[PDB]
């Protein structure tokens, strides 16, 4: 029994060991209560505005779309304190955690942006933060490991499995299984067991709400399409949510194509996986024929995850939202293009969203279209990784 | 009706059950089959057997490594069912319980899974990441194919959960000794007396305590608390891990442990 | 002959070779003209708002001042696109450069934040950017060298002299001497020859204007004091400017004390130097008895400069503004404190401003005071430098 | 009145001036004094001498390194004035011009600086980073102490500047061959005929071209353009740099160069 619907059509649920069900029910209750609480909302609002830096800018590109009839705006979540959209929802979850009398936070991280957000929120609001991060990501997203540790968070390298996000997720959940009484699990994406996909969306929805208000002011109408990368679905659903009932507005999610879908080394379960049960949810999974969970791959640590949030699987199934993939090389080109022609360094995750938007424009340059890319974060963390790759060429 | 018959025989003998767990195919199919025969011979009242899964979320490193050893041996769910059939052929009456993760059950159809279970002579299935709230198609398909669906009664169980576990489950109730994940080092200390009596009140399947049971004293304590018996997993698996290079000494040490654990159940 | 006053009392002027005087006069003319131009102002405004991310937040600290009667706000220039206040004025100067038909930019950098700002503005607005940076700073502020180069700027290591800001300044000016017809010298601070100190102040003054409006809304009154670090004086004068005629408002500048003023290894010419002529201006200089320019030292590359802007020397001489120093170790402690108790990673430059504000509070904890620290930038660039130091301990 | 006498003697002889520059104390005080005597002996009409400064903003690497060599030798402004006095003692009539940066002049008082200049027998001072706009206390203190204040006429000079340089300057006008900083490799190509005639019209002190003059052809061209002569700095200093280990060959190569450069001035 739950207060809210755990499912999005077939997808979602609460597939956790029985031991964690009361934790999840307590969290859902706290959330429903907080959402109705004007004091919680004012405090959340205050942190978002005066601490995080909201509203973020909506930037019109005026170089990269030259010679085409595409008008492109970037929603500047890269400008948010911490350097990614991740900060929005961790601030809400941290308030919920305190509201439930918890003094410790458990988080997983891949890009290290959620980690950094979990650490900064915990420093601010007086929580003891421990962070699980795959050994591979500790290395390829190193700047964020320094940032996290400087802010007093414990960072725990995970060497198991693919040594990436999936494996960090494993350890975080295993930990929480034994610590839920004292620790709140600050899940970093719109995935996992109910109520997380719902909570993460509601604590990210200001992205799309601001975008709507901003684009109306600048353009006098809604976007033709909003475009966002999909790691587990938080930034995309944050962008999409307020636009779902606006049927003219295309909703486009971009999964990591990795080295190529045909290689199997990708992170695109929504379009190239198969429904399964894992990480607390029934959702599209990369899995073997036997039902073992496949390891994913992406150049982008924040997208390198073999599953995806249930509301996206849902929104796709009914054809409300459309999902595509962009490869490493496509994402890199878009990374370079933004750097050199708009003076903005995007996260390699965000670069996937931009790459597809650039494809939309390039494929049909005389098609009149007003596009918004959610620039989920900045690429300071990717600096060395990108350098090492380009040098190797 | 292997669980019903066992608990009837054990109560008649004023005795608790000892249930060892192993991962099927750890460290290889041949040695694992030998391991299982040794577990029975040393006095296992029932067996809990794991199908190697890629991401065992309810498991600490000991069993995590049991899954990996099996995978290193190339062990598949399909080869596990060949083993089970072979095990059932040799031992017609011992209850056999499976420890599953949901995806392995759901993968090629929940009904198809339980039908195969029955086909090979499995008696029960525990799905670690399927709480009572999500169990409907699982427990229905189980019952359809004369398999007992197993449910965990956690230390933080409220009354409504207790009554759900009592009604939904069959064969045995899994009485969880503590929060956390599997592990022989982490021992459950919290008294379970309150839960056992409530489960007996609601006519739940006989309770077996599991998680952190690695010594005969914990088996006896479990029995004296009113439980129908005790389950040891990580403790068993640690002997496999420790004796990988000494296959004969492995079975020797396993026999000693099971025999000691079973003695304390009396 | 000039349109505007080149001097602040005794300080300022235009001490350049005669060859560069027409460049400076052209620049002053372009500036006076642009300032009166509603189209220039609207475009500048647009870039600041929709591209840079202004207004920046004014964040109330609610941990670090616990147990004291100090209320501390941070003006969040660390949230600005690029990651420092530097971005404000480079966007104005870049527009001026285009307005003067220039297609190339020359800039010096120390922290690499001005460099990054000059590179990003040049990418955006279509200028060819070359950047002079001392070899020492290339190393201790490496993240910014990657950032600059990714954005298509040429970065030129300077090995001459102290291999820091001073020496980068030398090379930039020497370059401009031979390229002024095609290249605009985007000076990075409120120093150098007229009209730069005046232009940089006017293109940074929004910091103090926003701060004023923000503090009035939150507190119903002006600050007791605004506090800012002084490298060459841009962020401080940006903060100070709108508060100069508010005589109740204390204006406090913080010079790098380095290893200790008594060591001679510091960057505090305003309080511990001597008026001289160099870098196009008559200003406080670190100089030998013979009148040779001394090399400065600071842990902070952006403050490691043996001189200071003329308006600060002026504002000090008349006792309008007060100047102090903070050492490396003081700045580091403040760096750690903000990281761990407010969840904000400041630049080591900014940390000097914060350190003094923390001293104001700690020295007299029962003194009721409302303080604003200009948090000029974020400390992503200092991450490894700070780590290497703390590890060595 | 050494400049007045020199230009009178040169015009009488239908001849242009050759003015070599060196940094005082490069590579050491002794060798530098020898260098200067060799420059004169080989036919220098006047001398331009630099006081080692920490940050020479109008100088390319060649002279940058001349300043550094001097500093490596421990050369101070005070030791430079000892040299000048010694140079003037030996050569009573040769005009001596100083190349200064402002801070060295301003340091212990502008008046004090020019008074010392006079005391040692210096004839002119060029302050590289003091444009006509900032020159008032500099040119006043110069004139007070019978020193010629020197001003640069750049290629981008307008009429108002020209008239300012003509009125404010004395001894000689510094005619800048090109924008940029000092350097023998970077040669000025832009015609200066327009500036020379305007300076003559406004009765400016005789013009000497400087910056990038490193060959006799450039000296002659300068003279034929109507200039009173040519200044070579970096070219001279490069011979010092090249022959640091061969002190005798240095003076030999310097004599050859100056002699060749002076010949072309006739
Ligand atoms: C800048 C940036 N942009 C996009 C994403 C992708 O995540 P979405 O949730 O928006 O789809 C990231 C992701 N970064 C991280 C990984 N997160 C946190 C936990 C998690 C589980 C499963 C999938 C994705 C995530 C991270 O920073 O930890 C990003 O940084
Ligand atoms: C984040 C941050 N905060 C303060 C300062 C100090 O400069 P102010 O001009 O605000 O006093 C910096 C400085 N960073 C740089 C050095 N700048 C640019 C050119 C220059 C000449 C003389 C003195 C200071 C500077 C830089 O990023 O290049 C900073 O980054
Ligand atoms: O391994 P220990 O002794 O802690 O007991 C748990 C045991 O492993 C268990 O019976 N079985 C095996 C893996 C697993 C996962 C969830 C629930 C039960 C089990
Ligand atoms: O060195 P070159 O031949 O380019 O000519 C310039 C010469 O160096 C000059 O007369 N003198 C020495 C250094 C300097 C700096 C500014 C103006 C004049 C000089
Ligand atoms: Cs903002
Ligand atoms: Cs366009
Ligand atoms: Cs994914
Ligand atoms: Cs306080
Ligand atoms: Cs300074």
């Amino acid at each position: 029994t739950t207060l809210l619907n755990p499912y999005f059509g077939e997808f979602g649920g609460m597939y956790v060991p029985q031991i964690l069900m009361p934790a999840l029910n307590q969290l859902e209750e706290a959330f429903v209560s907080a959402q109705k609480d004007p004091e919680f909302q004012a405090q959340f609002a205050d942190l978002l505005k005066n601490y995080a830096g909201r509203p973020t800018a909506l930037t019109k590109c005026q170089n990269i779309t030259a010679g085409t009839r595409t008008t492109l705006y970037l929603k500047r979540e890269d400008l948010l304190h911490g350097g990614a959209h991740k900060t929005n929802q961790v601030l809400g979850q941290a308030l919920l955690a305190k509201r439930m009398g918890k003094s410790e936070i458990i988080a997983e991280t891949g890009a290290g942006q959620h980690g950094v957000a979990s650490a900064l929120a915990s420093a601010l609001l007086g929580l003891k933060c421990r962070i699980y991060m795959g050994a591979k990501d500790v290395e390829r997203q190193s700047p964020n490991v320094f940032r996290m540790r400087l802010m007093g968070a414990e960072v725990i390298p995970v060497h198991s499995g693919s040594a990436t996000l999936k494996d960090a997720c494993n350890e975080a959940l295993r930990d929480w299984s034994g610590s839920y009484e004292t620790a709140h699990y600050m899940l970093g994406t719109a995935a996992g067991p109910h109520p997380y996909p719902t909570i993460v969306r509601e604590f990210q929805r200001m992205i799309g709400e601001e975008t709507k208000a901003q684009i109306l002011d600048k353009e006098g109408r809604l976007p033709d399409a909003v475009i966002a990368c999909v790691g587990g679905g938080s930034n995309a659903i944050g962008m999409f949510a307020d636009f779902i009932n606006d049927t003219s507005v295309g909703l486009i999610g971009v999964e990591p194509g990795g080295h190529g879908i045909e290689t199997g080394e990708h992170g695109a379960p929504l379009k190239h996986g198969r429904v399964g049960i894992y990480f607390g949810m029934k959702a599209p999974m990369m899995q073997t024929a036997d039902g073992q969970i496949e390891e994913s791959y992406s150049i982008s640590a924040g997208l390198d995850f073999p599953s995806v949030g249930p509301q996206h699987a849902y929104l796709n199934s009914i054809g409300r939202a459309d999902y595509v993939s962009i490869t490493d090389d496509e994402a890199l080109e878009a990374f370079k293009t933004l750097c050199r022609h708009e003076g903005i360094i995007p996260a390699l995750e965000s670069s996937h969203a931009l790459a597809h938007a650039l494809k939309m424009m390039r494929e049909q340059p005389e098609k009149e279209q007003l596009l918004v890319v959610n620039l989920s974060g900045r690429g300071d963390k990717d600096i060395f990784t990108v350098h090492d790759i380009l040098k190797a060429r | 009706e292997r669980y019903e018959n066992l608990f009837a025989q054990l109560n008649d003998r004023r005795e608790g059950a000892f249930v060892p767990f192993v991962t099927l195919g750890d460290p290889g199919i041949e040695q694992s089959l030998k391991i299982i025969d040794t577990l029975i011979d040393a006095g296992a009242d029932a067996l809990e057997l794991g199908v190697p899964f890629s991401d065992p979320l309810a498991d600490g490193p000991t069993i995590q490594n049991a899954n990996l050893r099996a995978f290193a041996a190339g062990v598949t769910p399909a080869q596990c069912f060949e083993m089970l059939a072979i095990i059932r052929e040799k031992h017609p009456t011992i209850p056999i319980g499976l420890l599953m993760y949901a995806n392995l059950v759901f993968n090629n159809g929940i009904d198809a899974f339980y039908a195969r279970c029955e086909q090979v002579g499995v008696d029960s299935v525990l799905v670690a990441d399927v709480p009572v709230e999500e169990s409907a198609p699982f427990r229905q398909a189980a019952l359809r194919h004369n398999i007992a669906p197993i449910f965990i009664c956690p230390p933080n169980a409220d009354d409504d959960l207790l009554r759900q576990v009592a009604s939904y489950g069959r064969g045995y109730t899994y009485l969880l000794s503590r929060s956390g994940v599997t592990g022989a080092e982490n021992r459950g200390a919290l008294p379970l007396h309150h839960l056992i009596e409530k489960l007996k009140e609601y006519h739940a399947a006989p309770a077996l305590q599991g998680f952190g049971i690695s010594s005969p004293e914990q088996v006896s304590a479990a029995v004296r608390a009113g439980a129908a018996g005790a389950i040891s997993g990580s403790a068993i698996v640690k002997i496999i891990e420790k004796n990988l290079a000494s296959p004969k000494q492995m079975l020797a040490e396993l026999r000693s442990f099971v025999s000691a654990m079973k003695a304390a159940s009396r």
